[PDB]
RNA sequence: AUUAAACCUUGUACCUUUUGCAUAAUGAACUAACUAGAAAACUUCUAACUAAAAGAAUUACAGCUAGAAACCCCGAAACCAAAC
RNA sequence: AACGAGCUUGGUGAUAGCUGGUUACCCAAAAAAUGAAUUUAAGUUCAAUUUUAAACUUGCUAAAAAAACAAAAUCAAAAAGUAAGUUUAGAUUAUAGCCAAAAGAGGGCUCUUCUGGAACGGAAAAAACCUUUAAUAGUGAAUAAUUAACAACUUAACCAUUGUAGGCCUAAAAGCAGCCACCAAUAAAGAAAGCGUUCAAGCUCAACAUAAAAUCAAAAUUCCAUAAUUUA
RNA sequence: CUCUUAUCUUUAAUCAGUGAAAUUGACCUUUCAGUGAAGAGGCUGAAAUAUAAUAAUAAGACGAGAAGACCCUAUGGAGCUUA
RNA sequence: UCGGAGAAAAUCCUCCGAAUGAUUAUAACCUAGACUUACAAGUCAAAGUAAAAAUAUCUUUGACCCAGAUAUUUUGAUCAACGGACCAAGUUACCCUAGGGAUUCCUAUUUAAGAGUUCAUAUCGACAAUUAGGGACCUCGUUGGAUCAGGACAUCCCAAUGGUGUAGAAGCUAUUAAUGGUUCGUUUGCAACGAUUAAAGUCCUACGUGAUCUGAGUUCAGACCGGAGCAAUCCAGGUCGGUUUCUAUCUAUUUACGAUUUCUCCCAGUACGAAAGGACAAGAGAAAUAGAGCCACCUUACAAAUAAGCGCUCUCAACUUAAUUUAUGAAUAAAAUCUAAAUAAAAUAUAUACGUACACCCUCUAACCUAGAGAAGGUUA
């Protein structure tokens, strides 16, 4: 229940997805010392960072790719506009 | 077999999701020409990793300590 | 012989069924579209002239109800009236209304209702009309105008004398 | 005979109303796809099975980032019916080395670079 | 599962086969004991010594020597020889 | 004491391409029932698959033009998404499928080609349809498929006279046996539309007048969940 | 036989003594309709339903036993006859 | 076995040929790379060398072993079951083992040319309609009876009705209804026949039903004819003879009902009808069968005080409903209309509202009993 409504609000459809309820720490020592990070959170942090790096890599390759094609066209344009030697005519050349 | 009301809606919902999929596949960021070669280096390195592992198979080292450590099975308090 | 369709195909048919557009208000419940200009058929215009002609030609117009008497017996009345040079005219009432609405005769509209016959002549043989009326007892007379004067049956009887 | 299908090109030519409905500009197209598998490849032909593994969509409801380039799009069109394609959006820009560990992909399709788990205030 | 043995809920015995299917068809009253994979030509692994290895006869253009590693049980109608 | 050929011992642990059986745990991979030959189709050998180990390098998806055809596969530049592939050494088992959906060919079966399937959920029970990436412990959560579905609308008042029983074999056929053309009067009426016909007279419809409306609709044991038309 | 009956004996049944056989996966062993291989005590859906003996019936448990019947197979036999 | 051709890469799919010869300028050796192919076998070929001074041109098949012929080189298969055993046929019902199996015209609707003197639909009815239901060649593919029946209605009789080419009476056709009933013989492989009946229905229930019984076949061991075969034997050809047993473990079952039909009489020889002929309904009495009982008589027994039928007696009501027919009455201006309008009625077979029966509350040493297997039950001055 409530999956679609949660999606409209920008939340995860499943309350067990991304949010304070799951991602926040579940306990800490009475003295106040923070608890060791939960294994699920550590895994989830690892996967999220792995996806973040992939986003950077693909964009750079595509952005670097278009610039390569851009400068290549200039060379083709320059190659066409070239000539050498001279152009005599008439009865001798 | 008359088709149920719930059955009809669930198909329509899926069709709308696929209908949107049409829209997002209609605007390629790069053209076919621009694509050529932009990922050549990464592909080249990836295969080298594949080959290196494949051609690196060899037996493992053997140590004297493994064989001699068996004598510890008869270790005792004097 | 119909062959059963795969359920997935049957689902496809159900969702792709034609849906008609639905108006918010029924056209019948809405006010009726105004009538376009009508066309006069070649029955009213020609008959209109006939109504004009009979009024112009005949000074006296007296009205009597149609008796639904056998046409074999209408003939003898027509023949008897023809011998007295008095003619019979019958016309559709509805096309007779517009002229009777706007004409020299406008109080005869109640008379010109239902099946009727018209007593038309050029001479006021009004006394003889009763004699022709007396020939067939059951036929009544409703009234009309004699010599351009509108009067009822009882007044006509006094006028006849 | 059940065989691989070639879609007429008109399907992938959008209409002006489509841009308004989905809110995507025909210019400045998005760069990266967010693709999730939402159906099973069981009871589907083997060629559809192959592409799903090539694209990394073996697990359902787990998003994969892909390039919005024609070659990738060709594979996606093969399995269009088994997936949901959502444009990746970067409200706060690309993640940097500092923010690479603080990202989060929202259901809206937006990759935020700062994730606090605190009331917006 | 339950406070509660039974009530409530879930649940088409086993083996063998049949097309990968059991409401099929075989087999089983139950207990105890007995009751069915065995060989080294080539290959692989582990060592000795090495242009040589092997305690005689054999192999050898890195080989040769040794070790370890393997291939079921019950059942016909019959046939033949000699006795009764 | 079961002779188409006695009985006992031995050959003998006869042989059986046939039936039956073939004893601990855990992990991993996995064909297909295809082609070929066979006194071969209840079997076997080879190919093909699968598999273990090793060597080193491209494989899979895709694949423009372009040829080959006639006017969707074969081939496979560049790329891209991806991680498999080739070769050497060793090795069995297998070599009868089943059902659904497409295309054909013999004519519902029977074959050939292509795709999918083997729930612990659903379709009532349900190998084969649909939802379903493995395996776990938890008195958490979001979802998938999901046998149900919401009888029928120009014709209503009145009248019907006459040229003429009109040419015609027809006894006779006069609107209406027959055949013939197919105009007259009448404000209003067919040289007649269905009836009736010894034949005709005869029953109405259309004529005139007055008269109101307005295309199809989703058998045999004993019934078999109970029920229910509206709360967003 | 129409059309069966009566009586007596054997058997039966109760009591006393002795005491087998085929058979048997386990059973806490129901009816109806559906499903399914012509097929259901055990599956689906309805229904019925304190627990146990004794004596009877034979619809079902493809009821239990035989060296039965029919057809096909094996590079299994055997008897007989020949050209 | 192989080759050619269509379907087109399937087929018991449809055709033509070959186990070739002719023709000759005679057509070597050697050798890259390929085709085809499980294996085996089968194809194409550059370069080089050598003969000559263009290839052979038409367009296929048989392995190994083993035998031949020669001066090295050659030849041997309807081995056609054509991957080829060096050389072997029938028959078995006298049989055995190992297994695998099985056990077109109806009928109902739609249409309606023609039949019906006239007149489509009283009764029928071409051409058709219905996703409407049911039943290579010559040869040949379990069911009777007995017992007891359960069920369907697509009704044979009994009952209620519409129509008629229904005067009456006989008939024909339709609707509703499953109520109880639906015989005894002759012929004997069933197919007709005789005599009756109110009628002698059509079907489902693994021939409904062989652990209830029984006949024939399936069908054999014996034996004959007729035919086939040299014979042994054979025949989906005749005939005669010919042995399957079961003690019930489980489920299921084992204690009441309120009736059906025919005939005679009366109505009445009336109604109807020219006559001939000839009825309804209402009423009365008889039988038959079925069910339930009984023993005064009769009859048969125990040559018992009882049991039996061949003897005797008793059997009934319908709240509510289908086809159909009336009354009032709107939609629909009627002195219309039986109403999937509101209404009032009549009208099959069914059945259980409604009654009969049962109810009681339990002494029992024992004896006796018209109660009974046991137990239970009844009786006791
Ligand atoms: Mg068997
Ligand atoms: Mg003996
Ligand atoms: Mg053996
Ligand atoms: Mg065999
Ligand atoms: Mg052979
Ligand atoms: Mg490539
Ligand atoms: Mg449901
Ligand atoms: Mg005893
Ligand atoms: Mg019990
Ligand atoms: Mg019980
Ligand atoms: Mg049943
Ligand atoms: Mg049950
Ligand atoms: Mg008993
Ligand atoms: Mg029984
Ligand atoms: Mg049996
Ligand atoms: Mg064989
Ligand atoms: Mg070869
Ligand atoms: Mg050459
Ligand atoms: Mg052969
Ligand atoms: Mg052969
Ligand atoms: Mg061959
Ligand atoms: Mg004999
Ligand atoms: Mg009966
Ligand atoms: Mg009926
Ligand atoms: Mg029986
Ligand atoms: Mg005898
Ligand atoms: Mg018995
Ligand atoms: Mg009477």
């Amino acid at each position: 229940a409530g999956g679609q409504w949660r999606l409209q609000q920008g939340l995860a459809a499943n309350p067990s997805g991304y949010g304070p309820l799951t991602e926040l720490p579940d306990w800490s020592f009475a003295d106040g010392r923070p608890a060791p990070p939960m294994k699920g959170q550590l895994r989830r942090k690892a996967q999220r960072e792995k996806l973040a790096r992939r986003v950077v890599l693909l964009t750079q390759e595509m952005d670097a790719g278009i610039q390569a094609w851009k400068l290549r066209q200039q060379k083709l344009q320059e190659e066409r506009k070239k000539e050498h030697d001279l152009k005599p005519k008439g009865t001798l050349l | 077999r008359t088709v149920s009301f719930q059955a009809k809606e669930s198909m329509i919902r899926r069709l709308e999701v696929e209908a949107e999929n049409h829209y997002w596949l209609s605007m390629p960021y790069m053209t076919a020409e621009q694509e050529c070669g932009h990922a050549a280096e990464r592909r080249a390195q990836a295969f080298e990793a594949i080959k290196a592992a494949a051609t690196s198979k060899f037996p493992k080292h053997r140590y004297i300590a493994d064989q001699l450590d068996h004598l510890n099975i008869s270790k005792k308090w004097s | 012989h119909w062959r059963v369709m795969h359920f997935q195909r049957q689902k496809l048919m159900a969702i792709t069924e034609y849906i008609p557009p639905k108006p918010a208000i029924n056209p019948r419940c809405l006010p009726p579209p105004p009538k376009p200009p009508k066309e006069e058929s070649g029955l009213v215009r020609l008959l209109r002239q006939d109504i004009v002609a009979v009024f112009r030609d005949n000074r006296m117009i007296a009205v009597c109800q149609n008796v639904a008497l056998s046409a074999e017996d209408k003939l003898l009345l027509r023949h008897q009236l023809r011998k007295h040079k008095i003619f019979i005219k019958v016309f559709p009432s509805q096309v007779l209304k517009p002229f009777l609405e706007n004409s020299k005769y406008r109080n005869l509209l109640p008379l010109f209702v239902g099946h009727n016959l018209l007593l038309v002549s050029e001479e006021p043989k009004v006394k003889e009309m009763v004699r022709v009326l007396k020939s067939v007892p059951f036929l009544p007379l409703l009234g009309g105008c004699v010599d351009d004067t509108i009067l009822s049956r009882q007044g006509l009887v006094d006028y006849a004398k | 005979k059940f065989t691989k299908s070639r879609i007429p090109d008109k399907v992938f030519q959008p209409k002006p109303e489509d841009h308004e409905k989905y809110g995507g500009d025909p210019q400045n197209p998005h760069k990266l796809h967010i693709v999730t598998r939402i159906r099973s490849t069981k009871r589907r032909p083997y060629w559809e099975k192959d592409t799903i593994k090539m694209l990394g969509l073996q697990k359902a409801h787990s998003p994969q980032i892909h390039k919005n380039i024609p070659s990738v799009n060709a594979k996606l069109k093969v399995v269009k019916h088994l997936i949901r394609i959502q444009p990746l959006k970067l409200p706060q820009g690309l993640p940097t080395e500092e923010t690479m560990s603080s990202t989060c992909l929202k259901s809206t399709g937006e990759l935020v670079v700062q994730w606090h788990l605190k009331p917006v205030e």
